C-alpha cells in the first residue's frame, strides 16, 4: 500500500511534464519556424499558452492536493490556485471556440476572409478570450466569499464555494462549456457539411479529423462539467476518486491540444523533432 | 517541403487570353493530393485579393463574384501542377499572380514568387 501512492506522483507528475514540454515546443516551434507563423497559428500560440500554465501550474498543485489528502497551502493561494486554474481552463475553451469560429470563416469565405483577416483581429480575439474568461470566473471565485460572508470552504480541502449554489453553478458551467461545445460543434457541422459536398477525400478527411477534435474536448472536459452538475444536486452523491478523475480529465485536454491543432499539421511535426537532437 | 513556380507571364491586348501555370515541388510524407491550390493577382499598391481556387483532390472549382465567367482552372494530379487560363481580359487585371496552397485549415500555407500579367489597350 507505500507503493501506491508514489506511482501517482509518477504518472501525474509525467503527465503534467510531458504537458509542459508539449506546449513549449508549440511556442519555439512557432516563433522559431517561420512558415507556421500564419494567422491561424497565433490561435494556437495563445492556446499553447494557456495550456503551458494549466500543465505547470493547475497540474501539480492539484497533483500536491490529491496526494496529501489535503489542501495545506492555506486560503489565500487556495482562491488563487482556484481563480487562475478556473480562468485560464476557460481561456483553453474560448481558444479552442475561436479557433472554430476561425477555421469556419476560413471555409465558408475561401478567398476573401483569409486576405481581410490581419494579425491585429487575431490579438483581438485572443485578448477577448482571456478577459471574457477572466470576468466570467475570477471576481465570482474570491469574492463569492466577501459577499456571503462566510468562507464555506472547508479548513482541509480547496473548492470553488459557489458550488454549493446551484443557481450561479449553472450559468457559469454552460458558458463554459455547454454553450461552447454546443458553437464549436455546430459550426463545424456547417464546415464538414458545407466545405467538401461514399466520398473520398475531403468529407472523409475532413470528417475524420473534425471528429478526432470534438471527440478530444468532449471526451475530456464534459466528465467534470457533468460531474458539477450532478453535485450540486447532493452533496455524498459523488466518490472523491471519480471527482479526481473528473478533474484530471479536465487536464489532459491541455496535454492533447498539440496533437489535435499543430501535430494534426503535417510541417508542426517535423519541426518539433529537431528539438529532440 | 514545397514551393510553387508561375508561367505565363506576358503582354496582351484587350480582348486576348492566357495560361499561367504553377508548378509544386518537393513533396515528402505530404501528396499534392493534400493541398488545395489558388491564384493571387496584386495590383499596385491595392489588396491581395484572390482571383480563383481549386481543391485537386476533389476537383471542386471556386471562383470569385470578380472573375467568374471568364476564367478557367484544373490541374494534373499526377504531374502536380495546377493550370489556369483566363480569357476576354481588361486592362483592369493587371498585377502578380502569385500561387497559394493551403492544407486543410490553412496550417500548412505557401505562397510563390509570382508572374507579371499586363494587358494593354
Ligand atoms: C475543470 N477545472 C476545474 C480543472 C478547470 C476549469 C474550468 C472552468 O471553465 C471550464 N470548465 O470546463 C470547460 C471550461
Amino acid at each position: 500500500k507505500t507503493f501506491e501512492v508514489v506511482f501517482i506522483v509518477l504518472v501525474a507528475g509525467s503527465l503534467s511534464l510531458v504537458t509542459i514540454i508539449g506546449n513549449i515546443l508549440v511556442m519555439v516551434s512557432i516563433k522559431v519556424n517561420r512558415h507556421l507563423q500564419t494567422v491561424n497559428n497565433y490561435f494556437l500560440f495563445s492556446l499553447a499558452c494557456a495550456d503551458l500554465i494549466i500543465g505547470v501550474f493547475s497540474m501539480n498543485l492539484y497533483t500536491l492536493y490529491t496526494v496529501i489528502g489535503y489542501w495545506p497551502l492555506g486560503p489565500v493561494v487556495c482562491d488563487l490556485w482556484l481563480a487562475l486554474d478556473y480562468v485560464v481552463s476557460n481561456a483553453s475553451v474560448m481558444n479552442l471556440l475561436i479557433i472554430s469560429f476561425d477555421r469556419y470563416f476560413c471555409v465558408t469565405k475561401p478567398l476573401t476572409y483569409p486576405v481581410k483577416r490581419t494579425t491585429k483581429m487575431a490579438g483581438m480575439m485572443i485578448a477577448a478570450a482571456w478577459v471574457l474568461s477572466f470576468i466570467l470566473w475570477a471576481p465570482a471565485i474570491l469574492f463569492w466569499q466577501f459577499i456571503v460572508g462566510v468562507r464555506t470552504v472547508e479548513d482541509g480541502e480547496c473548492y470553488i464555494q459557489f458550488f454549493s449554489n446551484a443557481a450561479v453553478t449553472f450559468g457559469t458551467a454552460i458558458a463554459a462549456f455547454y454553450l461552447p461545445v454546443i458553437i464549436m460543434t455546430v459550426l463545424y457541422w456547417h464546415i464538414s457539411r458545407a466545405s467538401k459536398s461514399p466520398p473520398p477525400s475531403r468529407e472523409k478527411k475532413v470528417t475524420r479529423t473534425i471528429l478526432a477534435i470534438l471527440l478530444a474536448f468532449i471526451i475530456t472536459w464534459a466528465p467534470y462539467n457533468v460531474m458539477v452538475l450532478i453535485n450540486t444536486f447532493c452533496a455524498p452523491c459523488i466518490p472523491n476518486t471519480v471527482w479526481t478523475i473528473g478533474y484530471w480529465l479536465c487536464y489532459i485536454n491541455s496535454t492533447i491540444n498539440p496533437a489535435c491543432y499543430a501535430l494534426c499539421n503535417a510541417t508542426f511535426k517535423k519541426t518539433f523533432k529537431h528539438l529532440l537532437m | 517541403q514545397v514551393q510553387l513556380q508561375e508561367s505565363g507571364g506576358g503582354l496582351v491586348q484587350a480582348g486576348d487570353s492566357l495560361r499561367l501555370s504553377c508548378a509544386a515541388s518537393g513533396f515528402d510524407f505530404d501528396n499534392f493530393d493534400d493541398y488545395a491550390i489558388g491564384w493571387f493577382r496584386q495590383a499596385p499598391g491595392q489588396e491581395r485579393e484572390g482571383v480563383s481556387c481549386i481543391d485537386p483532390s476533389d476537383g471542386s472549382t471556386i471562383y470569385a463574384d470578380s472573375a467568374k465567367g471568364r476564367f478557367t482552372i484544373s490541374s494534373d494530379n499526377a504531374e502536380n501542377t495546377v493550370y489556369l487560363q483566363m480569357n476576354s481580359l481588361k486592362p483592369e487585371d493587371t498585377a502578380v499572380y502569385v500561387c497559394s496552397a493551403w492544407t486543410l485549415f490553412h496550417s500548412d500555407e505557401y505562397w510563390g514568387q509570382g508572374t507579371q500579367v499586363t494587358v494593354s489597350s
